[PDB]
């Protein structure tokens, strides 16, 4: 759902 | 009054705001131009605000405890807080000479017009330049500046969240922390109700927030103007 947000919580 | 571990997140939140924020500015060279003639600040302005969302992350996540939340938690607390975290630190380059953001050079020195060719009105510009100001009229040290952006990012009533008991424990540590602060280290009259005067601006940030994205969501219902968007911006803020 938020994949860009996600790798940049990463 | 100030315990150790308060000392301990105070010294981290202080790192993390100088890790994450670039005082000279230098990569605004990498946006797509400014073009003050259409909505012709738009590109630049949706590069602008992408950045930020990127160092607004990396602010939070060195926030102590909030990696100790759920992956879909931190997801909902960005998203909600992102346009509120950039409204707040933007504030360290907002100058009250005249009004403007001062990023370093004249292409980057923002005022309301700029604001304006992004597609955006008076009913989220004004209340915006009045909420810069009362905030620089504070004179916040770095410390209740940082303090203040970790506090708007992990609060336990925004839409969507799962565990809104361990966002208020996380929360809570850092309210105590700015709360104590404040009482052991601003020394009067500066410190008089600054705690309140703080909560306050957060509170102007829930109604900027919802202004911001009435505006963004008739914005980028227009296709010729999601187009302009960043990929990250539609993502954060909606598409
Ligand atoms: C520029 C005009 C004043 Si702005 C006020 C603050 C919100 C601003 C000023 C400086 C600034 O960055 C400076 C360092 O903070 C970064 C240094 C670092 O982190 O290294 C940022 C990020 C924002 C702004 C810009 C765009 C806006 O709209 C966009 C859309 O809604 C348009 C559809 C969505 C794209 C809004 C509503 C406001």
């Amino acid at each position: 759902n938020h994949p860009m947000l996600m790798n940049l919580l990463k | 009054k100030l315990s150790e571990e308060q000392q301990h997140i105070i010294a981290i939140l202080l790192d993390a705001h100088h890790k994450t924020y670039d005082p000279t500015y230098a990569d605004f060279r990498d946006f797509r131009p400014p073009v003050r003639m259409p909505l012709s600040m738009l590109p630049h302005l949706a590069d602008l605000v992408s950045y930020s969302i990127q160092k607004v992350i990396g602010f939070a996540k060195m926030i102590p405890g909030f990696r100790d939340l759920t992956s879909d938690d931190q997801i909902v607390l960005l998203k909600s807080s992102a346009i509120e975290v950039i409204m707040l630190r933007s504030n360290q380059s907002f100058t009250m000479d005249d009004m403007s953001w001062d990023c370093g050079s004249q292409d980057y020195k923002y005022d309301v017009t700029d604001v304006s060719k992004a597609g955006h009105t008076l009913e989220l510009i004004e209340p915006l330049i009045k909420f810069q100001v009362g905030l620089k009229k504070l004179n916040l040290h770095e410390e209740e500046h940082v303090l203040l952006m970790a506090i708007c990012i992990v609060s336990p009533d925004r839409p969507g969240v799962q565990d809104a008991k361990l966002v208020e424990a996380i929360q809570d540590r850092l309210s105590n922390t700015l709360q104590t602060y404040i009482r052991c280290r601003h020394p009067p009259p500066g410190s008089h109700q600054l705690y309140a005067k703080m909560i306050q601006k957060l509170a102007d940030l829930r109604s900027l927030n919802e202004e911001h994205s009435k505006q963004y969501r008739s914005l980028s219902f227009q296709p010729e103007n999601s187009m302009k968007l960043t990929p990250l911006v539609l993502e954060v803020f909606g598409n």
